[PDB]
């Protein structure tokens, strides 16, 4: 078995969510991750 | 579910106005703030909000229905300004709003006071929501919501595993960043990108089993912008319902994101315009027909690291008399 690899080394979309209710707390994207 | 469509609609506006920049906001915070405003609105002004927020098909009951997770509301009311008893009652019932009386003419003092409240309810993560430049004799009311979250990953990254990696921006430029790593049991799925024509969805739970972070990533050869138009409420649901818990090799940057957004522009894009004009109907909040919504403010902070995440968002509403 070859485990998938999620290599976040380019821009990505994100959400922070309540798993139960589905409510979206936060959402956005990272185009520029550097300090 | 409403919030679902709301979140996506608001996000789309921000993509439109946010050329190639980071984006971060809290649709939840924005809904709670607009909930409070709605309590004040009537007639045409209320109807427009209800529609824009998707409430036509009350919503106050859903809004009420609300690791560390904290949600706080506060009302700052000009001394001797007579606010409808009914407004006050509902505001407590549905939003458990703190109510404070202030002199907005003492503009430095009031800014400091409101900012302290914000700090006190965001672990100091959001600063300078307001300034003394926001307040004068014409200010009658400010309403604020804060959302704050802090959680450890259920499965933390070990700092020893963090290494410098090249991150390739969508403009093809590169930066070297700290790249966390673990092989962990997370929720994972693959979806067609509409074109190796797939994108990955990874959901990482926090301690407490209530909250998670969902990450969506295009194939390396493809810009995020290719996936963005796909993002709709129905898809978000599908993602949640399609991911499978399994071992995954995860490389994730340690990162912080911040954003202040033009909340008035965003709300207007939803179709909310009347509250922002002189002849708005806020007769729900008082018998004073001179009142309208002057400024709408939203600021957010997110930190992602080996231990977990810490996030805050604050929405502020400043009402004035013409």
């Amino acid at each position: 078995v070859l485990y998938p690899q999620v290599i976040v080394d380019h821009p990505f979309f994100f959400l922070i969510r309540n798993r139960r209710t589905g409510t979206i707390l936060f959402m956005g994207r990272v185009m520029h991750p550097e300090t | 579910e409403a919030i679902a469509d709301l979140s996506v609609n608001m996000y789309n506006r921000l993509r439109a106005t946010g050329e190639d920049e980071n984006i971060l906001f809290s649709p939840l915070s924005i809904a709670l703030a607009m909930g409070m405003m709605e309590l004040g609105a009537q007639g045409s002004t209320q109807k427009e909000i209800r529609h824009s927020m998707g409430y036509d098909s009350e919503e106050f009951s859903f809004l009420k229905e609300f690791y560390v997770m904290k949600i706080a509301n506060s009302l700052f009311v000009q001394n001797g300004f007579h606010v409808n008893e009914e407004f006050l009652q509902m505001m407590k019932k549905y939003f458990n709003a703190a109510v404070n009386h202030v002199d907005f003419s003492q503009n430095v003092a009031v800014a400091n006071y409101i900012n302290k409240w914000v700090e006190n309810n965001t672990n100091n993560l959001v600063k300078d929501l307001v300034s003394p430049r926001d307040f004068d004799a014409a200010t009658y009311l400010a309403l604020i919501n804060a959302v704050y979250f802090k959680g450890n990953w259920k499965s933390q990254f070990r700092p020893e595993n963090t290494r410098t990696f090249s991150f390739t921006k969508d403009d093809e430029s590169e930066v070297q960043i700290p790249m966390m790593y673990q092989q962990g049991e997370f929720y994972y799925g693959e979806f067609s990108d509409g074109s190796g024509g797939i994108y990955q969805v990874l959901e990482i739970p926090y301690e407490g089993d209530e909250i998670s972070m969902m990450l969506v990533l295009s194939r390396q050869e493809v810009p995020l912008a290719t996936l963005e138009p796909l993002v709709k409420a129905q898809l978000v649901e599908e993602w949640a319902n399609s991911v499978k818990k399994q071992k995954v090799e995860v490389y994730l940057p340690r990162f912080t994101v911040e954003q202040e957004i033009d909340l008035k522009d965003v709300l207007k894009a939803l179709g909310i315009t009347e509250i922002f004009i002189k002849d708005a109907n806020l007769t729900g909040l008082s018998d004073n027909k001179e009142i309208f919504l002057s400024k709408a403010i939203h600021k957010s902070f997110l930190e992602v690291n080996e231990e977990g995440s810490e996030a805050a968002a604050v929405s502020g509403m400043i009402a004035i008399s013409r």
